[PDB]
């Protein structure tokens, strides 16, 4: 899907 | 604004706010909270970025909609609507400009200047490169490569600190590295960079897990499969 | 406000809003559509209905987790926390019932007196019970009794009308007939009426599926359900 | 869970 960030 | 309110009561109504699930509120509250002058701790820097990521985090999606109807608009074959895509993401634009300079303004006045310690520095920095990175996201014209070099100069102050003073499995320097690697991936054009740092970040922490007890192992574990996510995906 | 944007533009700008799920901006474009004066079509008043339902339904799930908060608070052995709680269930009240007023003077000034047809006039009335419900839903006071009849006194008139000049299966007369009886329930302590009303109104559109094509029948038998659901939840 | 309404 959407790749990850934080 | 938030000016005749009580620091520890503009905190607790931040908590309030993210129960709530209004994290416009839970934003306002906490950027009176940085307005009073004094250092956050660490829960309520926790509670400052976590209510920013949420509102940003709308706008960009609402954004990325917006700007996937216009490109479509923009299409050969496609009926002329008039201007009120191409007005409507510059309106949800603006707005999302304007909450990025808004956190922007509050670490710059004066929550990095004040910040000494290695988990407040990185934390503090991390949330310019990110700042800087939505707005590169939305960047057009002139000044982009000034914006994207902005959120550049942040994570690296921020990374360079990071490797000198908290181990590989800390989550602060774990999701730094995450979205450094992001900001490499989509804005920076530099998808092997990328892929080197989220590996080397997952790698360095995978042998520092033994040191830890079992919740913060949880912890660093968590982004760390977030860094996989995304290798899975770019790899 | 959004008097000088065009009304098909506003339209059309609520229609990206729902798509980039910006509740509050598409209320604000419906709204300013409405505030044209000329008449909305069936679409049209879809769209108003639904940017308030999302802006108020926000609203109202926000109150009931702070609610709840302070309804703990106020239990015996409950540390004292100061007025905050209760001072944010008020802030959020607040803005709750402004989007109330705003609907509902939407309402007054001037869709319900020009609305003519069973399907508008019948919808309009069904939103001023809907409004008045959520006035109600936190109501506490002098007023509150006032504020319950005028939400009965409007879904009543919706319901006068819907059963003269609607059939059965109606969405719109099914949905009023839910959210009166969900009135009845919970607002009006008579939990025997709204279960009465649920079960006639799900039965009499039973027996009027076979007059309808494919999609009216897939369109009345999803409000059915609901409900079923709700006979379910209280039987 | 909760009653429906719409
Ligand atoms: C500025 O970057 C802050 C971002 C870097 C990693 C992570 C951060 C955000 C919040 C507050 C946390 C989590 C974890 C649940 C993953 C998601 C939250 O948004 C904290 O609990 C972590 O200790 C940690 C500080
Ligand atoms: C004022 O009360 C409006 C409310 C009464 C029943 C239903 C209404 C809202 C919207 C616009 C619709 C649906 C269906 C998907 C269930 C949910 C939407 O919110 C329409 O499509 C229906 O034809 C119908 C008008
Ligand atoms: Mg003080
Ligand atoms: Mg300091
Ligand atoms: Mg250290
Ligand atoms: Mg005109
Ligand atoms: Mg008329
Ligand atoms: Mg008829």
């Amino acid at each position: 899907k959407r790749r990850k960030s934080v | 604004a938030m000016g005749s309110m009580e620091r520890a009561s503009l905190i607790q109504k931040a908590k309030l706010a993210e129960q709530a699930e209004r994290y416009e509120d839970m934003a306002a509250f906490m950027k009176g909270a940085v307005e009073k002058g004094e250092e956050l701790s660490v829960e309520e820097r926790n509670l400052l970025s976590v209510a920013y990521k949420n509102v940003v985090g709308g706008q960009r999606a609402a954004w990325r909609v917006l700007s996937s109807i216009e490109q479509k608009s923009n299409e050969e074959g496609s009926e002329e609507k008039g201007p009120e895509v191409r007005e409507y993401r510059e309106k949800v634009e603006t707005e999302l400009q304007g909450v990025c300079d808004t956190v922007l303004g509050l670490l710059d006045s004066h929550l990095i200047k004040e910040a000494g310690d290695a988990e407040s520095r990185v934390f503090y920095l991390k949330m310019k490169g990110d700042y800087y990175r939505y707005l590169a996201e939305v960047a057009t014209g002139d000044d982009k490569k000034r914006i994207i070099d902005s959120a550049r100069s942040a994570y690296q102050e921020a990374m360079d600190i990071s490797k000198k003073e908290m181990p590989p499995t800390h989550p602060i320097r774990l999701g730094l590295a995450l979205n450094f690697s992001v900001f490499h991936y989509e804005i920076a054009n530099s998808p092997e960079e990328a892929i080197s740092l989220a590996k080397t970040t997952f790698d360095e922490a995978m042998a520092d897990l033994h040191t830890l007890s079992e919740d913060s192992y949880k912890d660093s574990t968590l982004i760390m499969q977030l860094l996989r996510d995304n290798l899975t995906l770019w790899t």
